[PDB]
RNA sequence: GAGAAAGAGAGUGGCGCGGACGCUACGCCGCGACGAGUAGGAGGGCCGCUGCGGUGAGCCUUGAAGCCUAGGGCGCGGGCCC
RNA sequence: CCACGCGUCCCCCGCGAGCGCACGGGGUCGGCGGCGAUGUCGGCUACCCACCCGACCCGUCUUGAAACACGGACCAAGGAGUCUAACACGUGCGCGAGUCGGGGGCUACGAAAGCCGCCGUGGCGCAAUGAAGGUGAAGGCCGGCGGCGCGCCGCCGGCCGAGGUGGGAUCCCGAGGCCUUCCAGUCCGCCGAGGGCGCACCACCGGCCCGUCUCGCCCGCCGCGCCGGGGAGGUGGAGCACGAG
RNA sequence: UGAAACCGUUAAGAGGUAAACGGGUGGGGUCCGCGCAGUCCGCCCGGAGGAUUCAACCCGGCGGCGCGGUCCGGCCGUGCCG
């Protein structure tokens, strides 16, 4: 007999991406060669976003893109997303970009490749910079889902700006007992 | 490519057979007939076969061109070797090795026309 | 498909998911939403605040087209147009603002959130914000009203 | 070429065969002056004994530094507070044994577990024989038996502790580094005992074999491996 | 890949013509079978009566 | 009897509804029905605008 | 595999034609610790049935499906092959 | 005695060659002997029988079933979480501030498939808040003109421009160093003290929009009015704060 | 086609703790191994053989690539410019 529980003893990770297309998993059976064969640990973080999910690999558009560009120290510099570089058309002037995801948005493509930039994808990555040597890399909001409104501490309680499941938004719709201090309670 | 069609091929090709806990690949380029990487013979550019000539006698050794790949007509060359076992084997080693063609596969032709010429040579 | 689903691993197991102690039996808290304020009372005020009661007056045949009045913002402003004219507008010397009818894009409202750039503009709306046509002017450039 | 880049191959392996000599001939002579260190540990408390009964008064040893806990009662129907102080001394199987240093923070979590320990103050051929016998390491939190010092040196060679009878004395002779040495050792998975237990239930002042028994653990270990 | 070769054009007679027209590059398209799995899958449910 | 959290909603189908479904196999019969018939009818006004007037 | 952060690094000045296996990378290999289980949850089935699109230049009156068996067997097992 | 040479200054009293034995990173023999054609050899399993040890009949509801609890004589076949709709989340795929033709139309398999784009009507999303009339999501700096007993701007010209703090995977810089006979000595790679620019996310402080309350002064004109706009400070929101559908 | 429960008969075996079961062997069957003088496979040495025989050269064909540092000519660019 020993003394330990097994609640936790199975590990959770992913190991493998659960996608079952095939340039994804060589982009993976590159990077598995790359992280275990390098002591650079970008190549572990890339291998890792990888194998992450649509929802684990939320789209960085290309004002955020610039925006986190703009900040010193990191100019000629290349920049690494592993999810999808959409664009954001609420901003005009695009400074020139080093960008290298795994799928850029035509329109973003556009806007990058006229203004003189070069789009790289990874197994060009894999060859510019093994180690990714002078790589900013970068990821998009995970929190940025509507899902995410829904979380947390439920409404109907003190404190607690929950956005609740509602079929319909109106005035008739759940404005009544629990919100009011003339009917029923707030909170 | 080769990576791309490997992952292709790997489970949904009309030459793999799958049954009784073992994978096969019935390709006709394919040395030592199993269903992998190194041995599959319908992806690579350079790709060493070794088969039974037409005559009951001599083994006929294929070799794929460099140049025709979308071509399949133009791109595999025989050549027949009806001649003693020792000297059938060197002469599929030195155009294995010598020419530097495709080298992983170099002694496992050896071992496929040592298999055929054993069963060329008269039943006990 | 049945072949990936629940049911063919729940072939043996006598009580098919669902307990021994409490069977599937067939309506154990009412049909549908019942019970509101009764015995679910703690869900739907865990879960569903301001669910019970009336508020707000009550508007007979209401026509959601005599309401129609969408909105667009001032950083979304030049995506209306053409990159054409907004660059001709950058290289002309004269001054000559382009003129930007949002009706035409479909949107009544102009209301301004976003930085809007510096070069001027006719912006022609049904309606305005006091911040958005405080931009256009402090971009310098008019707001011309329609109806 | 493949002159002279042939023979530096040599030398870079040459040296490091030197080396290597070098750092055995270095335990060698670490190993004789323990040797040194525990005679006159032995004679100077049976010295110093006696030129206290040449007077006439008594002397009274050090209390010691160094105990041996084994587990002697099973996993089932463990009460929690007895639980806890035994996963904190890394008795989880029923016939583990850790060492253990004395102190007034560890005497009494000792006697929370006194029902279900034995535990006493090891000789120094106990604690030879055990790390010989039933001693490996956590390395890489792995259980790697200790075949050879490059195992114990690799992970406590920034204590400087590089070979086995480094470990052993830094145990016996409570160092500096004991929390480190100890916590190395992999928790000793010893057998049952031959011959067999007095009593497992009650304590061994009322004929039994729980609790202190302090240097009667020697003959214990002796048949528990 | 980048590049687009040469395609030749056959005669009736099975020899090559000296038309010559150059691969589309429809050709070079990414092969995905997940997705040609995929819409095989929900198109092929399309040409289906109805059982009761 | 609901759950944790999501939305309580109200499903239209306390009636017998089964009875009254309205099936749409016959949709490309008449996407064939109603192109014949314009077909048939761009032919009998011969030379005349065949959207009508 | 070696107790000690890092180059079996480049440069300038004083005959015999030979060398096993491998790597379905979803593959193969190496260590360590562990294995109870009802209600329940999940994973893997080269476990099984019926039909459909592909495929095996599949099988079959020189005897298929089914059924029986003191025959030979494989798999922990569902089952399966002679 | 795990001590072995010589030469140089001063304190104190970096490649020697061979063989061989092995308590040395898990067993080998470079050791043997018998019996085998119609009476014998092997076959763990599957057929019958014998013996020792073990051994209550399943399903079930139950705190507890072998129960003096109910169901069941035996066998073959049929036999029970399905389908539609709504919702929620997790996953894979296409596109991406968009997205979707599902309704219509145009041209055996095929009632499929393709195509429309001045068929995006429309749905969802890109904006919230208010019962409603409604309103509807940064700012900062300079020059001029007890307004004086807004050193604080009413209005204009110019400029910077879209928060901060802590933690933060990644990266970037580099005090020094990674030897072959030694010194100077470049290039490539690598390690690294210390220091940065900090993703996502979390926590906190700010800021903006809508409702509401309080305080208070100023501005606008086609209608100078029971008109309209504005600020400061709390507070209510399923908000914004460089998309994520 | 002709299964199962159930039954008749033949053969074998057994029988006083109802039968049946798990673990362990033993005995008897029944068939199988087509057992019943027991494996081959490379390299070397020797002994007898038999070939139209190897190496090197010459001619022809086919193929691969220190890359012809840089041979001539094409075609392509999800490259650029005039
Ligand atoms: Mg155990
Ligand atoms: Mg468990
Ligand atoms: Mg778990
Ligand atoms: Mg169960
Ligand atoms: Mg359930
Ligand atoms: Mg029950
Ligand atoms: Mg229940
Ligand atoms: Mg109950
Ligand atoms: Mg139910
Ligand atoms: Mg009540
Ligand atoms: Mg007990
Ligand atoms: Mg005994
Ligand atoms: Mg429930
Ligand atoms: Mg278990
Ligand atoms: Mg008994
Ligand atoms: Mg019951
Ligand atoms: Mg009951
Ligand atoms: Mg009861
Ligand atoms: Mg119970
Ligand atoms: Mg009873
Ligand atoms: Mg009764
Ligand atoms: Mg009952
Ligand atoms: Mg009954
Ligand atoms: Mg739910
Ligand atoms: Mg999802
Ligand atoms: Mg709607
Ligand atoms: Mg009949
Ligand atoms: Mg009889």
């Amino acid at each position: 007999g020993v003394d330990i529980r097994h609640n936790k003893d199975r590990k959770v990770r992913r190991k493998e991406p659960k996608s079952q297309d095939i340039y994804l998993r060589l982009l993976v059976k590159l990077y598995r060669f790359l992280a275990r064969r390098t002591n650079s640990t970008f190549n572990q973080v890339v291998l890792k976003r990888l194998f992450m999910s649509r929802t684990n690999r939320p789209p960085l558009s290309l004002s955020r893109m610039i925006r986190k560009m703009k900040l010193p120290g990191r100019e000629n510099k290349t920049a690494v997303v592993v999810g999808t570089v959409t664009d954001d058309v609420r901003v005009q002037e695009v400074p020139k970009l080093k960008v290298c995801a795994l799928r850029v948005t035509s329109r973003a493509r556009s806007r990058i490749l006229k203004a003189g930039g070069k789009i790289l994808t990874f197994d060009q990555l894999a060859l510019d910079s093994p180690k990714g040597r002078g790589t900013v890399l970068l990821s998009g909001p995970r929190k940025g889902r509507e899902v995410y409104r829904h979380f947390g501490k439920a409404p109907g309680t003190p404190h607690s700006h929950t956005k609740p499941y509602v079929r319909s938004k109106g005035r008739k719709f759940e404005r009544a007992r629990g919100r009011r201090a003339s009917r029923g309670y707030k909170n | 490519s080769a990576h791309l069609q490997w992952m292709v091929v790997r489970n949904c090709s009309s030459f793999l057979i799958k049954r009784n806990k073992q994978t096969y690949s019935t390709e006709p380029n394919n040395l030592k007939a199993r269903n992998s990487f190194r041995y599959n013979g319908l992806i690579h550019r350079k790709t060493v076969g070794v088969e039974p000539a037409a005559d009951g006698k001599g083994v006929v050794v294929v070799m794929k061109r460099r140049s025709g790949q979308r071509k399949p007509a133009t791109s595999y060359v025989r050549t027949t070797i009806n001649k003693n076992a020792r000297a059938t084997l060197s002469s599929i080693r030195h155009m294995i090795r010598k020419n530097k063609y495709h080298p992983d596969l170099r002694m496992a032709a050896i071992r496929r026309a040592s298999a055929i010429l054993r069963s060329q040579k008269p039943v006990m | 498909p049945s072949r990936l689903r629940k049911t063919r691993k729940l072939r043996g197991h006598v009580s098919h998911g669902h307990g021994r102690i409490g069977k599937h039996r067939k309506h154990p808290g009412g049909r549908g939403n019942a019970g509101g304020m009764h015995h679910h009372r703690i869900n739907f005020d865990k879960y569903h605040p301001g669910y019970f009661g009336k508020v707000g007056m009550r508007h007979y045949h209401l026509k959601r087209n005599q309401s129609f009045c969408p909105t667009v913002n001032l950083d979304k402003l030049w995506t209306l147009v053409s990159e054409q004219t907004r660059v001709n507008a950058a290289k002309n010397k004269t001054g000559a603002a382009p003129i930007i009818d949002v009706v035409r894009s479909g949107y009544y409202k102009v209301l301004g959130k976003g930085k809007l750039p510096k070069q001027p503009v006719i912006v022609k709306a049904k309606f305005f914000s006091r911040r958005a046509e405080e931009k256009i002017k402090g971009v310098g450039g008019a707001c011309v009203l329609v109806a | 070429n493949f002159a002279e880049l042939k023979i530096k191959r040599l030398r870079k392996k040459f040296a490091q065969k030197m080396l290597r000599k070098a750092r055995r001939k270095l335990i060698y002579e670490k190993a004789k002056h323990y040797h040194k260190e525990y005679r006159q540990m032995y004679r100077t408390e049976i010295r110093m004994a006696r030129m206290a009964r040449k007077a006439g008064n008594f002397y009274v040893p050090a209390e010691p530094k160094l105990a041996f806990v084994i587990r002697i009662r099973g996993i089932n129907g463990v009460s929690p507070k007895v639980r806890k102080v035994l996963q904190l001394l890394r008795l989880r199987q029923i016939f583990n044994g850790t060492f253990v240093k004395l102190n007034k923070a560890s005497i009494n979590m000792l006697r929370i577990v006194e029902p279900y320990i034995a535990w006493g103050y090891p000789n120094l051929k106990s604690v030879n024989e055990l790390i010989y016998k039933r001693g490996y390491g956590k390395i890489n939190k792995k259980r790697i038996a200790l075949t050879d010092n490059t195992l114990i040196a690799r992970s406590l060679g920034k204590y400087n502790i590089i070979c086995m009878e480094d470990l052993i004395h830094e145990i016996y002779t409570v160092g500096k580094h004991f929390k480190e040495a100890n916590n190395f050792l992999w928790p000793f998975k010893l057998s049952s005992p031959r011959g067999g237990m007095k009593k497992k239930t009650t304590h061994f002042v009322e004929g039994g074999d729980a609790g202190n028994r302090e240097d009667q653990i020697n003959r214990l270990i002796r048949r528990m491996n | 890949a980048c590049a687009r070769p040469l395609i030749s054009v056959y005669s009736e007679k099975g020899e090559s013509s000296g038309k010559n027209v150059t691969l589309p590059a429809v050709f070079k398209a990414p092969i995905r079978p997940d997705i040609v799995n995929f819409v095989h899958t929900n198109l092929r449910k399309n040409n289906r009566q109805p059982y009761a | 009897a609901p759950s944790r959290n999501g939305m309580i909603l109200k499903p239209h189908f306390h009636k017998d509804w089964q009875r009254r479904v309205a099936t749409w196999f016959n949709q490309p019969a008449r996407k064939i029905r109603r192109r014949k018939a314009r077909q048939a009818r761009a032919r009998r006004i011969a030379p005349r605008p065949a959207a009508g007037p």
